[PDB]
């Protein structure tokens, strides 16, 4: 069982990648709401 | 004991004494191995040399040297070298690791060889050193007692030889353990193996283990048959049954396969059936008689419109052309459905007489959703309006052969003769522009009645039609043909369709080409990348819609990531907003299956400059959630209720029409914001036209049927993707830029009903259970887990997500069989003791047969 | 067993969001070019 808890490890840390989907989203809707 | 001095001493003579030298060191392999590492390349040049016999043990020594270095894929070469001092049964983890990495190594290759052979696993085509370990992980699993990792790997492994040879071994036949064994490999299987010839044989082989039908699941047997769509397993099925006599088992798997099965199983179910003997009482029910008369019948006995708080919708104003009064029309024309009840259209004149020539269109393709299921007077209705008899115009008289297609979709074989007739008389040419009209009405008809059944006759019938490249029915021909190439369909039709697209060059033609070649492509995923490249190549602004819903109708059901970077780059590259509308709602067809990331995928794509984008998002996002739960994208589509946009907010309306059905009564704080918003937006004249204009659907979605029926879309139930409720959806997404394709969203309704009836013949009885329920059925539109009993749960409407809590009472004549089967549209439970008064009450439901 | 199956349904979320971001970017490169005109 340590197989699927190992690979799962990664969407953690992939999860910590997604952060960076917010800074450059809301820096978007600035420059959409300025427009 | 130092293992330094010991692998030098290797290249000398007396390989006798090498021996001695190799059994000090496997102490320190674990230990040193970070230092002996510079002597490493003479352990390897041994093991090629003829004349070193220790290998054996040579293997072990350099099996945990890589390994340790950071090599897992050498680590797998060096243990299965000697095939002896591995020991896959000693628990650590250097032999764990070396395991799973020989799989992850085994599956890469077993998805690719698999295309040229299926053997490949009884054969040499995959080096053994692969197999190896794999073949022994899985007997070790099986002496483990543990089936979630030896039927997980298995499924990733694309080998036929685990799960036939092991479930031999593993039969407890209770009887429910065979069952959840298989459903542990159809449910995983799915979303794990990616090639659809290997998951065929696995419900195949299974097919076999339950062929015998001792008190098994005919469910699991059912999803074969559906997903397989093999007619040699439909009709052995019932060849079981007449061995083993059973009047209510043999019943549940005849109407549960009736619905799920396309036109061309049925015929084999009928017409092959009857060849090798049948059953007189199952003959009718393959029929889809039954099945209709359910639908008709429960929504009668418990109806309420609540026309108070329609009639201050439609009395607001006259004007507004038919937008209005189309709005009005289609809304209540769902309430009604099923019931059969032409209060509008009858006792209401005014709202009749206002409409325009291609409104009555409206008016009487609203009987059709609402006498839907009527196989007997549901001619009598559009009889007055029929060829032959005239009309009060030619405008009106092209709605009365679509009522026809509405109401006998996948029944109309008998007005399949009778609507293509009419389309020879007009397809000489037309001099009129009401003509088209009613060719329009007649091709959507037919389309419809022969939707599911491939026919050649209509195909070149409506073939005729393009040739004339008629600005009104040139969608309709097109449409016609696409629902009799549902599935893999033709693929010459697939060329010449397209070709006639880029020749000829119309709006109502070409747009309605490209929706009706995505319809032709059905399931067929990468079967139909060739014509999705030509589309998305192509700069042309309606062959980019098409390339949409095409990607659409494939890729549904299983998600596929292929599919999601390809409807991504097309709604962000392309300027045209009509395609990223598209782009954004084809992708909520392929998410139909995980509601749970649709709305966070929304919410990503809620925040942008264009109007379109946002509208296609919302009502894409009330797709795949109408049936399913999270009920948070309710506050998803809340910032697009207050978009100044007005067609933004009608498809908002008409989203949350969808999620908030049975909701009300302390399920969902929401539903207080959203009656309040059906009233205000039609009498305030500050809001936009299009908002009031899509809240009057929206008022009509929720009380269709009378507050009873749903929307259910890739359910437990059905086991597949529903073909008439996915194709419905599509229609609407055009409702401004030609004409409101609405009607077709009828298909998409089912009642919510738990019914016993008999193990024979119909009866509708009333009885009662009195199970935990929530309080929906008696909580209608005005002017935890306790175990308490509810008042009635027989019929009524209810709710089907949490009515999982509601169980059987088995002090009646019947007995519990699945535990709340929980399907509304089989419904027929079990009857232990026939023949025995029920308190049975006959229905309508002789006139609609 | 849910975690061999919920295991593979995350990898949709970083499947779409990996190149969602770089959409993003493109965005911003026209809302560039429009803020060009604007002055």
């Amino acid at each position: 069982e340590q197989k699927i808890q190992e690979t799962e490890l990664k969407i953690r840390s992939k999860t910590e990648n997604v952060r960076r989907l917010e800074a450059q989203r809301n820096a978007l809707n600035d420059k959409v709401r300025f427009i | 004991t130092t293992a330094a001095p010991l692998l030098a001493l290797l290249r000398e003579n007396q390989d006798s004494v090498k021996t001695y030298a190799l059994e000090s060191i496997n102490n320190v392999v674990d230990q040193l191995w970070s230092e002996i590492s510079n002597e490493l390349p003479d352990i390897e040049a041994l093991y090629d040399d003829d004349t070193f016999s220790d290998r054996e043990m040579a293997a072990l020594i350099a099996s945990k040297v890589y390994y340790n270095l950071g090599e897992y894929e050498s680590a797998v070469k060096y243990a299965l070298a000697a095939k002896d001092r591995f020991d896959i049964d000693e628990k650590s983890q250097f032999v764990e690791t070396i395991v799973s990495k020989s799989i992850e190594m085994y599956v890469q290759e077993a998805s690719k060889q698999y295309t040229k052979d299926e053997q490949f696993y009884t054969k040499d085509i995959i080096d053994p050193k692969l197999t190896s370990i794999f073949e022994r992980m899985i007997e070790k699993c099986l002496k483990a007692s543990e089936l979630k990792l030896a039927l997980g790997i298995a499924l990733e492994g694309y080998r036929l030889d685990i799960i036939e040879s092991a479930l031999k071994s593993k039969l407890d036949q209770s009887t429910s353990e065979n069952v959840k064994i298989i459903n542990y490999l159809l449910t995983l299987a799915i979303t794990t193996v990616t090639n659809s010839k290997f998951r065929s044989s696995i419900l195949r082989k299974s097919f076999d283990f339950l062929m015998n039908m001792p008190n098994c699941d005919y469910l699991t047997l059912n999803k074969v048959v559906v997903n397989l769509n093999d007619a040699g397993l439909a009709l052995q099925l019932f060849k079981k049954l007449k061995e083993e006599n059973d009047e209510g088992l043999s019943a549940q798997i005849a109407f549960d396969l009736v619905s799920s099965a396309s036109q061309q199983l049925l015929e084999i179910l009928v017409t092959e059936l009857t060849a090798q003997g049948y059953d007189p009482a199952l003959l009718n029910i393959l029929s889809g008689l039954p099945t209709c008369d359910y639908y008709n019948t429960f929504l009668l006995n418990n109806k309420n419109i609540d026309i108070g708080l329609l009639n201050k919708s439609k009395s607001s104003l006259d004007g507004k052309f038919s937008l209005f009064h189309t709005a009005v029309s289609v809304a209540n024309g769902f309430m009604h459905a099923g019931t059969t009840d032409n209060s509008f259209i009858k006792a209401n004149l005014p709202w009749l007489g206002k409409a325009q020539n291609w409104a009555k269109f409206t008016a009487t393709a609203s009987l059709g959703v609402i006498h839907k299921g009527n196989l007997l007077e549901g001619k009598k209705v559009m009889a007055p309006y029929l060829p032959g008899s005239r009309a009060s115009s030619r405008f009106i008289k092209g709605g009365s052969l679509y009522g026809l297609g509405l109401i006998y979709a996948g029944f109309g074989r008998d007005t399949t003769d009778y609507l293509k007739n009419i389309i020879v008389e007009n397809s000489g040419t037309s001099g009129d522009e009401d003509v088209d009209v009613l060719l329009h009405g007649a091709s959507l008809g037919i389309g419809l009645a022969a939707m599911g059944s491939a026919n050649i006759e209509v195909y070149e019938a409506l073939k005729e039609v393009l040739y004339n490249d008629s600005a009104t029915s040139g969608e309709a021909a097109a449409l016609g043909m696409g629902l009799c190439m549902l599935g893999t369909g033709k693929p010459e039709a697939i060329h010449d369709m397209f070709t006639y697209s880029q020749e000829t060059q119309h709006g109502n033609i070409t747009r309605g080409l490209a929706v009706g070649l995505a319809l032709i492509n059905y399931g067929r995923q990468e079967l139909a990348d060739d014509l999705i490249t030509k589309m998305l190549a192509s700069d042309e602004s309606l062959l980019r819609y098409g390339g949409a819903f095409t990607i659409a109708l494939a890729y549904a059901g299983t998600g596929n990531n292929s599919a999601v970077k390809r409807l991504l780059h097309v709604a962000v590259s392309d300027s045209n907003d009509d395609v990223r509308r598209a782009a954004v709602i084809a992708l909520g067809f392929v998410l139909l299956r995980d509601y749970t990331t649709v709305p966070r995928i929304v919410q990503l794509l809620s925040k942008s400059h264009n109007a379109h984008v946002r509208c296609g998002t919302a009502f894409a996002l009330g797709i795949a959630c109408a049936g399913k739960g999270l009920q948070s994208a309710i506050d998803v589509l809340d910032p697009l209720t207050k978009d100044p946009v007005d067609f933004v907010r009608q498809a908002a309306m008409i989203a949350l029409s969808m999620i908030l059905i049975q909701q009300t009564e302390k399920l969902n704080p929401q539903v207080a914001d959203i009656n309040k918003n059906f009233l205000s937006v039609i009498t305030n004249k500050h809001q936009e036209g299009l908002a009031k204009f899509g809240a009057c659907v929206a008022q009509g979605i929720m009380n269709a049927g009378g507050r009873n029926v749903t929307i259910q879309l890739e359910n437990a139930d059905t086991g597949t993707l529903d073909t008439k409720s996915v194709v419905g959806l599509v229609m609407f997404s055009q409702f401004w830029y030609w004409f409101p394709l609405a009607h077709f969203l009828s298909l998409s309704f089912t009642p919510t009903t738990v019914i016993g009836i008999r193990g024979s013949d119909q009866a509708i009885p009333k009885f009662q259970m009195n199970c935990y329920a929530k309080e929906d059925a008696f909580s209608y539109p005005r002017m935890k887990y306790s175990s308490k009993p509810y008042k009635v749960d027989n019929m009524t409407r209810i709710l089907p997500q949490q009515s999982r809590y509601i169980s059987f009472i088995k002090d009646d004549r019947f007995v519990p069989v699945r535990k709340f089967k929980g399907n509304n549209g089989v419904v027929v439970l079990r009857d232990r003791e026939p023949k025995e008064p029920v308190a049975l009450i006959e229905t309508v439901r002789q006139m609609k047969d | 067993y849910f975690k061999l199956k919920k295991l593979e349904k995350e990898y949709e979320l970083l499947t779409l969001q990996e190149d969602y971001i770089k959409d993003e970017q493109r965005h911003l490169k026209r809302e560039l070019k429009r803020a060009q005109e604007e002055v």
